[PDB]
RNA sequence: GUGAAAGCGUGGCCUAACGAUCCUUUAGACCUUCGGAAUUCGAAGCUAGAGGUGUCAGAAAAGUUACCACAGGGAUAACU
RNA sequence: CCCGUCUUGAAACACGGACCAAGGAGUCUGACAUGUGUGCGAGUCAACGGGCGAGUAAACCCGUAAGGCGUAAGGAAGCUGAUUGGUGGGAUCCCCCUGAGGGGUGCACCGCCGACCGACCUUGAUCUUCUGUGAAGGGUUCGAGUGUGAGCAUACCUGUCG
RNA sequence: GCGACCCCAGGUCAGGCGGGACUACCCGCUGAGUUUAAGCAUAUCAAUAAGCGGAGGAAAAGAAACUUACAAGGAUUCCCCUAGUAACGGCGAGCGAACCGGGAACAGCCCAGCCUUAGAAUCGGGCGGCUCCGCCGUUCGAAUUGUAGUCUGGAGAAGCGUCCUCAGCGGCGGACCGGGCCCAAGUCCCCUGGAAGGGGGCGCCAGAGAGGGUGAGAGCCCCGUUGUGCCCGGACCCUGUCGCACCACGAGGCGCUGUCUACGAGUCGGGUUGUUUGGGAAUGCAGCCCAAAUCGGGCGGUGAAUUCCGUCCAAGGCUAAAU
């Protein structure tokens, strides 16, 4: 919106706003990123710190898919079941609701939070959290182990 | 062997039966026909063999193995190829000493 | 460059602007690909509109092999199997791949169902229409013959679904943590645990 | 040559949220319901039964 | 370590005597990785020093122009 | 004292300006960032594409286990993965009395100190496929973490950068 | 001296082919510096500009010597995402793909080699006919230093069964495209105006109030616009129907087999040099040197040896669409 570029009000003032005396010339400090090291070293230093060097191994032609692990808490586990579910899991305490966090797309289960009270739980995963597993016990239920 | 069911450990993957692939023609791309090979032994004969080839069954003649292996290496590039030269060398050999 | 703002990246120091392509033209490429459709639906009729039917093949790698989608075409087992032969698969509207190999039973007696269904759904006229032969269908079925607009066979995946189970004492005194990690732990170990098996 | 030609690529079109869009079709609608607005808006609806 | 002991000692009685990135090289682990699976070389990683930038917050650097050129400077010489 | 400009300093023996008309210079685009407006909200985003439709470059509709961002972080990596707080001030409200009063309530934010996750160190009963597990117990160490989410899309000004 | 063959020479011999032109896209080669790095040489600018060639309506690519490591995908091309990511980089300035996943479109094929030997079954030219983009007859020539046919790894050859499949013509329409002809309504009354097409009044058409012209803002003055109707010509392709003969020798499909099963060389690969790439003990390309193999060969993003495993089959060729 042109109308309401400051430059509009800026409009018979001379230097436009950029002062007579240092002015706003092409580049006075360089392009870009240039002396990260020199004259620009203390914003990099304050600002960036890390910038420069190199830690670690390299890793030649890394594809994502083979590192591709979904999580999901043991606190947002009840969410996926839906409601006819609770309310049928709420009423009858013989048997206990049987997640499969994968279908929903989780690989593993970590133990965060807590679960509903008294209330027991059959989660199946391929991952799971030694805390995950240690929650999942004393609410009653059980983990089950799949690919 | 089938997969565990499991997601880490050895055989580790979804369980399914595993199924033996169905032959196909491209099983016998390594392979030729008995004429095929009967002519190569016949231009074998005609042709003879290469100088590097006859430098190889003198050091095998002689006794040096690692020698003759070592060019036959240098002539082809791997060690690969290199053994099956020196291999291939040793047979006629044989075949000349019977 | 001043204050603390990301550090830029901006890939802009060649005659980039010489290189731009918009998208103007994206509403008369929406027009001429469904004209080119209709024009290709008339053709065919009454052949569906939808192709040639299509296997069902999981996903790769790891992050998709628990999805099921569309493949190139059936294998030659697969058309083996459910009796089409592999030169009259593609003028009935079967795609047929000589390239994909079976490794599993599950996705080849798929596959042979999903044939088999697509036989019992299918309507072929005669060569000629006074003549008859043994794969032509009768003059009932071809009057009442119709082109389909959709997919006929959508490959949909099975709704997850949450089920109320007995918690037995066999699944209660289960230690997936513990299992979990001696099993990686095998799995690191195994060659060193081979080395000293041969040794000794 | 002008002071930075028009290009081409300049930014013509906006994304509006289909969810903002609708609010806005809701309220053009309900707003046409309402007499005062009709004729605030230019509308000769004196003659108009309801 | 020393002293019987309290205690003193984390260099020189105190106030100066010294050095980033990248790379190289040394020391440490029954350490991590080489990505189809193993073993061994080799390579790559982690922690701590060393090889140096004295223009010492750290480019890799010889002259001449009277044959000369450009952007500027009265922020700066050669008159009054 | 003649304006404009650079300047510590201009009416200057400082430079531009003989006069008039018209033209004439912080823009567009990409990546971010704060702020503000709007929608939704642990979600958000249909415009890659598809179905259509003002006989139509608009508008409308469509997310299958699509994808981006967010929803978990710490490690070079192998890998592991948040036990759910306390306290001093403090806004608002409710009672007794009308003192700069007493009791209850204690959101936002700030100060201080624990606990939990992970890198490192340290520690070790019991089980165990013998190298894994982890009852108890830790640390002047380290983190762009956790302790009942706050993001996503979009509009504009301003700022850095190509 | 004659004859046969080989290689070559001359023909204004009979009949054909080629050169050059255009630039937006496309294919091959060659190839900078300005600039950025606050200097500058590697780098960047850029595998770009300039320069030299070659096509079409698209070109190029294309049917795995592929991607991956999964419960596996399956020619090529393009879009979104992957991703400003892995990687590369005086690891500075900067640079920077690919696989999976979702879409657009989809299509597969042809050769070389062992396999007629009861006869080259193949092809070109002249001449003469015919329903003439071709077919038939005859005669010369090409070709055995190999034209036809079968075969192409997905297979296939050969043998035995199954009796499952395979043979054109002509007419009338539809579909597509390009054109031609006709078809609504005021120029009524008053005023100002040089001229109403302006103001006021009274009427009308409208699936036509897009636009233009005519003496000033014109739906009804004119051309046009909307929607019907009729007429003409291409494309011989797709599609429906109708009329007639519809011959399975042979060739395909399916099942079996104690038989065979032929697959591209100065090419692959390796060393080295230069260049290029994100490709990093070396991504591709090219020069020179070495130089393979058939229970084998290429790839599996860290060089090397050993043992396995996974996946494909190069060094010949064609191919619409999405762009
Ligand atoms: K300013
Ligand atoms: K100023
Ligand atoms: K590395
Ligand atoms: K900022
Ligand atoms: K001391
Ligand atoms: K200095
Ligand atoms: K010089
Ligand atoms: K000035
Ligand atoms: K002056
Ligand atoms: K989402
Ligand atoms: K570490
Ligand atoms: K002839
Ligand atoms: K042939
Ligand atoms: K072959
Ligand atoms: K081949
Ligand atoms: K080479
Ligand atoms: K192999
Ligand atoms: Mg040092
Ligand atoms: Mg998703
Ligand atoms: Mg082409
Ligand atoms: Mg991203
Ligand atoms: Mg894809
Ligand atoms: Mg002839
Ligand atoms: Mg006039
Ligand atoms: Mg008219």
């Amino acid at each position: 919106t042109t109308r309401f570029k400051k430059n509009r009000k800026k409009r018979g003032h001379v230097s436009a706003g950029h002062g007579r005396v240092g002015k706003h010339r092409k580049h006075p400090g360089g392009r870009g990123n240039a002396g990260g090291m020199h004259h620009h070293r203390i914003l990099f230093d304050k600002y960036h710190p890390g910038y420069f060097g190199k830690v670690g191994m390299r890793y030649f032609h890394k594809l994502r898919n083979k590192f591709h692990c979904p999580t999901i808490n043991i606190d947002n586990l009840w969410s996926l079941v839906p409601q006819e579910v609770k309310d049928k899991a709420k009423s009858s305490n013989a048997t206990a609701p049987f997640i499969d966090v994968t279908q929903y797309g989780y690989f593993k289960v970590l133990g965060k939070g807590v679960l509903p009270q008294n209330q027991a739980v059959v989660v199946k995963a391929k991952l799971i959290s030694k805390n995950a597993e240690k929650k999942i016990k004393e609410a009653g239920g059980a983990v089950v182990l799949t690919a | 062997q089938p997969n565990t069911g499991l997601s880490v450990g050895l055989n580790k993957g979804h369980v399914v039966t595993k199924k033996e692939l169905a032959p196909r023609p491209s099983d016998r791309k390594g392979k030729t026909s008995k004429r095929v090979h009967f002519v190569r032994s016949l231009i074998r004969e005609v042709a003879g063999f290469a100088p590097y080839e006859k430098r190889i069954t003198e050091l095998l003649k002689v006794g040096k193995d690692k020698r003759a292996l070592k060019v036959a290496k240098r002539k082809l590039g791997t060690h690969k190829r290199a053994k099956k030269k020196r291999e291939e060398m040793s047979n006629a050999l044989r075949k000349m000493r019977a | 460059m001043k204050h603390n703002n990301v550090i830029p990246n901006g890939h802009f120091k060649k005659h980039w602007q010489n290189y731009v392509r918009t998208w103007f033209n994206q509403p008369a490429r929406k027009t001429r690909r469904r004209a080119a459709r209709q024009q290709k639906a008339v053709k065919i009729f009454p052949r569906p509109t939808a192709g040639s039917l299509r296997p069902i093949v999981h996903g790769q790698t790891l992050k998709y092999n628990m999805k099921v989608r569309a493949g190139r075409g059936f294998s030659l087992e697969e058309l083996k199997a459910a009796g089409i032969p592999k030169k009259l698969a593609p003028t009935i509207g079967i795609a047929v791949d000589h390239r994909r190999r079976n490794r599993s039973l599950e996705g080849l007696q798929t596959n042979v169902q999903r044939l088999k269904t697509y036989k019992a759904k299918l309507v072929i006229f005669p060569r000629r229409a006074k003549k008859v032969k043994a794969g032509d269908s009768s003059a009932e079925e071809l009057a009442t013959a119709t082109q389909v607009q959709g997919s006929y066979m959508p490959i949909t995946r099975e709704q997850p679904a949450v089920d109320l189970v007995k918690v037995t004492d066999e699944m209660k005194s289960f230690n997936a943590y513990g299992k979990l990690r001696i099993e990686r732990t095998n799995a690191r170990h195994i060659g060193a645990r081979l080395k000293r098996a041969a040794e000794a | 040559r002008m002071f930075a030609p028009t290009k081409i690529w300049r930014r013509w079109h906006r994304k509006i949220p289909v969810n903002q869009k609708r609010y806005a079709v809701a309220s053009a609608i309900a707003a046409s319901a309402v007499p005062s607005l009709v004729l605030a808006r230019g509308h000769r609806i004196e003659s108009v039964p309801e």
